[PDB]
């Protein structure tokens, strides 16, 4: 675990919701809880 | 302060920029205008005064706010005989509205008299040869909106 | 060798060993034919043709499962499925050629290939090494990506075999779903009541319609059986199937829910309540549907017919749109196809293609208007004629569309009372034959066009122009005795006065100032003449 | 992040970015349109300080308008003020080589 192998290569989008940069999104509960729901699947665990 | 008042007239502002159409508080040198445009028309283009009225008519209501419709601001059909304005009128109307009257669209519909020449209105389909410069008309008015078609 | 096309693709039967995958229901037939196509020699390897999500790989996996019983013949016997994965195998066409290899090697391995036309890169091997012989595979495409095959028909029509697979039935799909409605109740620790399955089937092939049964009810229950946990942190309903939906398609889960045998009693409110004028006309058309839908009858056909006669431009498209909102929403299920436009003998060419075909392809759940019909020929005529007989067209494709909810609502002026109550029937037997007029569902028809309810229009419309402003902004109420002014104009197109009377005028007297914004601004009629005022 | 700034003709924008649908959105476009005659004229004169250092001639004024106006009128394929700066470079490097 904690592996920066990866953060070094990639952009952490929670990392920097941790310090509060991203514009908070208004809405769309929906979409994000159909991404959830889509997230804890089997036949179809991808979402695009 | 008073600057913290990105207002509609401001949004009205970009707009008007972004797309060329007028969307903003119009202004004198401009309700001057558009009250005597009826009068500019009808020195530009001799006789033939009710036509001036309805195309003024017309203008007026589609820039003074009315004009709720999504449909086009006018449509109009001239018919007269020859050599009486039904081409002045419309240019003396794109030129009082803009100047120069070499803004306005102008397609001369005695070009397609054959059956597939309705191509170069609205391109040519996918593919086909000529795709990419499509649109004689269409890029026109994606070009320029507020026009004279 | 099992080594190396190993490494290639995992074995089917592998997977049948502890038959992981869930045993197909039904497709026994199906299955039957595949097994008929695999015994035959000249042209013993199949395609399976159907769209997508149907369910056709299952019945190579349910041929897998019958291989490893004894369902299979002796002949068959002994025949690992495989398939292929393009990514895990300069060097590829070594290793497929190894592949090839040890085909020769056992001639046993019935190997499976989906997306068959896009393969056939490996076709360099395997086109030839199908001329040869012994690489017996199967294939999954769709239909109209088996006709870009096909037009391979030089050296691949004589090979291959088509086997038609298509959606399981409404009902049979509930079957299929009790049948493996276990391995996702396991899965997500949860359980599936039945009732719920036959309510998420009949969601699916009605208010989704863009992907295929089974697919469609095997996602939403996956998408409960996902939600519900998720909600815990037990059993799943209806309820959440409907909202599952409603999250999908974006229509409000009330309208998902009650309009089941209930809508009947409002639709009828507002057909008598949203177009003025046609009275007996709205009687008719409610009476009519409750015939037809309501009713245990035309089980076959559409909804049904209803000309709609008497002179154009009196409410016959408002009434259309009217219904289409009464009976399933939202102001778009009605098509329009204009017939003046067909006025022509071969534009049925569009038809066979960007017209009411792709149209009922697209949503059939929905209305269908046909304006000017008379303008049409008797091609067209004949073709909507089978039509109204069955719905089903085919067009382009030999497509075998259905006609199942929609509406046939044909308009025109043959009248152009009782004298016309006649007149109507000569017009119709003497413009075009009486086998069509006898496919009738009801017959609308209205004369009169000129009444007080021409006045309330006018009210109506007036009221529109007040909407848009209320919309950007204004405060604009036309005084009754304005409007009856305005309305006391011979031709229908009483808009254009409106225009003319109050739009321009006050646009005009607006524009110098006599206005401003946040006014209420009355138009009245004090002296026989317009007036305005503001009030704020 | 980055602050950019692009330049493509109609052409090219219907034929390439409008193709792209994405990267399109991205930017922002601004129109901007052939100069008038009058403006072409100003134009013209502030270049006209450069091309007659550099040809080493003294270009008129009304030479300068006639070059507005009649390439306004008899070119017809291409806009300005390129036409008419065209010109004046053409005319300039005619003289200076008359000099010989
Ligand atoms: N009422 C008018 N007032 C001033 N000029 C006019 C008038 N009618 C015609 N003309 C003159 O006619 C010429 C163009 O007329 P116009 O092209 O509008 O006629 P037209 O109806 O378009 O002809 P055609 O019948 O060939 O279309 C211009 O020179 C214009 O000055
Ligand atoms: N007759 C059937 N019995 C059981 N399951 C089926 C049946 N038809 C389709 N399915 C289900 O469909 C799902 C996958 O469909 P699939 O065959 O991959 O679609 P496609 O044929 O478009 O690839 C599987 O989970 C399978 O269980």
């Amino acid at each position: 675990a904690n592996t920066p192998t990866l953060d070094s290569l990639a952009r952490d989008l929670t990392a920097i919701a941790k310090e509060d940069s991203l514009d908070p999104v208004i809405g769309r509960s929906k979409e994000i809880q159909r991404v959830i729901e889509v997230l804890s699947r089997r036949t179809k665990n991808n979402p695009v | 302060q008073e600057n913290s008042e990105v207002t509609v007239d401001d949004i009205a502002m970009v707009v008007s920029s972004w797309t060329g159409v007028p969307v903003s508080k119009i202004a004198q040198t401009e309700t001057d205008k558009l009250l005597n445009m009826e009068n500019i028309l009808h020195s530009r283009v001799i006789g033939q005064d009710e036509a001036v009225v309805a195309v003024a008519k017309a203008v007026r209501r589609a820039r003074a706010g009315l004009k709720d419709p999504k449909r086009p601001i006018g449509s109009f059909i001239f018919l007269g005989p020859t050599g009486v304005g039904k081409t002045e009128l419309a240019r003396a109307l794109a030129e009082s509205i803009f100047g120069d009257e070499e803004s306005m669209i102008r397609i001369d519909m005695s070009e397609y008299m054959e059956k597939h020449s309705t191509s170069r209105l609205v391109g040519s389909p996918p593919g086909y040869v000529g795709y990419d410069e499509g649109g004689q008309l269409t890029e026109k008015v994606r070009r320029k909106p507020y026009s004279v078609v | 060798n099992t080594p190396t096309l190993d490494s290639l693709a995992r074995d089917l039967t592998a997977i049948a060993k502890e038959d992981s995958l869930d045993p197909v229901i039904g497709r026994s037939k199906e299955i039957q034919r595949v097994i008929e196509v695999l015994s035959r020699r000249t042209k013993n390897n199949p395609v399976l043709i159907g769209e997508p999500g149907v369910g056709k790989t299952a019945i190579a996996e349910g041929l897998a499962q019958q291989i490893i019983n004894n369902e299979v013949p002796e002949i068959l016997r002994d025949k690992r499925v495989m398939t292929l994965d393009m990514g895990t195998v300069g060097e590829f066409e070594d290793r497929l050629k190894k592949v090839m290899d040890e085909i020769r090697q056992a001639g046993n391995i019935i190997l499976f290939i989906d997306a068959l036309h896009t393969l056939i890169d490996a076709s360099n091997i395997l086109k030839p090494s199908l001329a040869r012989g012994e690489l017996q595979c199967i294939g999954a495409t769709t239909l109209d990506e088996y006709r870009k095959y096909i037009e391979k028909d030089a050296a691949l029509e004589r090979r291959f075999q088509p086997i038609q697979v298509d959606q399981p039935s409404v009902d049979e799909s509930i079957q299929i779903l009790q049948g493996l409605r276990d391995r996702y109740e396991a899965h997500h620790r949860v359980s599936i009541t039945d009732d719920a399955i036959e309510a998420a089937v009949k969601l699916s092939d009605r208010y989704i319609s863009d992907r295929f049964l089974p697919d469609k009810a095997i996602d939403l229950i996956d998408e409960a059986g996902s939600k519900v946990r998720l909600r815990s942190f037990s059993e799943v309903t209806v309820d959440d199937i409907a909202m599952v939906v409603s999250s999908w398609t974006g229509v409000p889960v009330s309208k998902i829910a009650q309009t089941e045998t209930d809508k009947l009693l409002n639709m009828e409110n507002i057909l008598h309540s949203r177009v003025i004028g046609q009275d007996e006309a709205v009687v008719a058309v409610a009476k009519a549907v409750r015939r037809a839908r309501a009713g245990l009858k035309d089980p076959k056909r559409p909804i049904g017919s209803f000309i709609f006669l008497g002179p154009t431009g009196v409410g016959k498209t408002e009434l259309a749109r009217a219904l289409a909102e009464s009976i399933f929403g939202d102001e778009e299920s009605m098509i329009r196809i204009d017939m003046s436009e067909y006025m022509e003998k071969h534009s049925t060419s569009r038809l066979v293609g960007g017209q009411l075909t792709e149209k009922v392809r697209r949503k059939p759940y929905s209305v269908v208007l046909l304006d000017a019909i008379e303008k049409a020929h008797p091609d067209v005529f004949n073709i909507l004629l089978q039509v109204l007989e069955d719905g089903r067209l085919t067009d382009s494709k030999g497509r075998t569309v259905d006609f199942r909810n929609t509406i046939l609502i044909m308009t025109s002026n043959v009248g152009a009372h009782k004298d016309m109550k006649d007149k109507v029937m000569g017009e119709l037997k003497r413009a075009f034959r009486p086998e069509f007029i006898n496919r009738i569902d009801e017959i609308i028809v209205f004369h009169s066009l000129e009444k007080k309810h021409l006045t309330e229009i006018v009210s109506l419309m007036s009221d529109q122009l007040t909407k848009r402003l209320k919309e950007q902004d204004l405060s604009i109420e036309l005084t009754d005795a304005a409007k009856a002014k305005v309305a006391e104009e011979g031709a229908r197109p009483l808009r254009r006065a409106i225009q003319k009377h109050v739009e321009d005028r006050l646009s005009e007297e607006l524009l110098r100032g006599n206005i401003h914004k946040g006014q209420h601004i009355v138009l009245d009629v004090e002296d026989g003449e317009f007036v305005v005022k503001t009030t704020a």
